């Protein structure tokens, strides 16, 4: 959880919550993988013209999804939210497949989606030794890429603890390492892009080949720096975290306002109801359906109405 | 009544102590993005700073975490 310092120790209502919420244990159970029994197969969720959608459902004890979308002209994948307790099924279906994967789309930095990345660039690195796989991802996610070792102590991640992010390793973005005259696979990593908060539907894009473009869409709430992708020509949106089936993301957590959640799902009114919308965690749906029946939009455009200036919407029980 | 004027053979020496800032150590070890700049522009709504050195073609990144911050060619 948090430090313990000498007001934490000497608190008695510390001891009283470890002994309500734990038992008579006082330590909380982690969050462990999953073996390899219980494990499903990675299945082929969209095939089309232009590009190929293929995912895997709970596939950590977070309930967290994991998608790649294949470009069927130039044989490139990419993975968004990459976390699966097992990256082997991953590699050896992108070599099954003859594909290449060149980048990582990273919507926020939880631990629900960065748990696992340093398993996926070896592993798909190690693959393509028989360019590496870059990382796309938001600066503002920094604050949360500094405490992902504190969330690997709180959540029983252990092995995953002494491992450097390759999000802060050096790109072209800082300043380089003046090593002795008498090495670069840690040294400097090209293949690294951030994205900005300046999102428009002009030039925030990617080009992932024939014609197919992502438009990352800044929306914090969740996180200070969420970035959700939208393919209008497929009408398929990347959510994350944002919203959900029925549901939206938390706002217990720290760097999360709720003010920013509502603005966040404000700005997403001008899509179509067709547009399939793809969360991060749970089922798929339809944004005409979350227009529909979903309380947390109801709510906010409600308060919105009734003239509430700072409207202020986001769950306190969900997924992280 | 007092008979006589003595004073103490044992000579006692006041020890001089003092508290002086003698060593300059500091842990700098830190987690963070560290960036080459060739601008930075900073816009909360008290005060701006704006510091641009100077090139041909530029770069844009923004954040909006806490306020704005515009870094020119990252
Ligand atoms: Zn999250
Ligand atoms: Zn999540």
């Amino acid at each position: 959880s948090y430090t313990p310092n000498l007001t934490s120790l000497t608190n008695q209502v510390n001891r009283s919550e470890r002994l309500r919420k734990w038992g008579s244990a006082g330590v909380p159970p982690g969050v462990p993988r999953i073996p390899r029994l219980e494990a499903k197969g990675i299945a082929i969720l969209h095939e089309s013209p232009k590009v190929i959608l293929a995912g895997r459902s709970r596939c950590n004890n977070f309930d967290s999804n994991q998608y790649m979308l294949i470009n069927k002209a130039t044989k490139r994948c990419l993975l968004v939210d990459a976390s699966d307790d097992w990256p082997d099924d991953w590699a050896a279906f992108i070599g099954a497949s003859d594909l290449t994967l060149t980048h990582v789309f990273l919507t926020h930095c939880h631990i629900d989606n960065i748990i696992n990345l340093n398993a996926f660039l070896t592993i798909c690195g190690s693959r393509q030794k028989q360019d590496e796989i870059g990382v796309m991802w938001c600066p503002a996610e920094e604050c949360w890429v500094q405490n992902f070792k504190r969330s690997c102590e709180r959540y029983g991640r252990f092995e995953e603890m002494h491992q450097v992010l390759p999000m802060m390793c050096r790109s072209l973005y800082t300043p380089q390492h003046l090593v002795d005259p008498v090495r670069n696979a840690r040294h400097l990593r090209r293949n690294d892009v951030l994205l900005s908060a300046a999102t428009n539907r002009a030039t925030s894009f990617i080009d992932f080949g024939n014609g197919v473009l992502l438009y990352y869409i800044f929306s914090p709430g969740h996180s200070p720096g969420h970035m959700m992708l939208h393919i209008p020509t497929e009408r398929i949106l990347f959510s994350g975290d944002l919203l959900f089936f029925n549901k939206v993301g938390r706002v217990d957590l720290p760097w999360a306002t709720g003010v920013r959640l509502a603005e966040s799902l404000r700005l997403l009114e001008a899509l179509p109801d067709n547009t399939v919308v793809v969360p991060g965690h749970g089922r798929m749906t339809t944004l005409g359906r979350e227009r529909r029946e979903n309380k947390a939009l109801q709510q906010c455009y409600q308060r919105q109405e009734i003239g509430k200036q700072e409207v202020s919407v986001g769950f306190n029980e969900g997924y992280l | 009544m007092f008979l006589i004027h003595f004073v103490h053979y044992k000579t006692i020496l006041q020890k001089y102590t003092f508290k002086f800032k003698h060593i300059f150590l500091s842990i700098d070890k830190y987690n963070s993005l560290f960036f080459n700049i060739s601008g930075i522009l900073i816009w909360l709504n008290i005060i701006h700073i704006n510091i641009i050195l100077i090139k041909y073609s530029f770069f844009i990144l923004i954040n909006n975490f806490e306020y704005l911050i515009i870094l020119i060619s990252t």
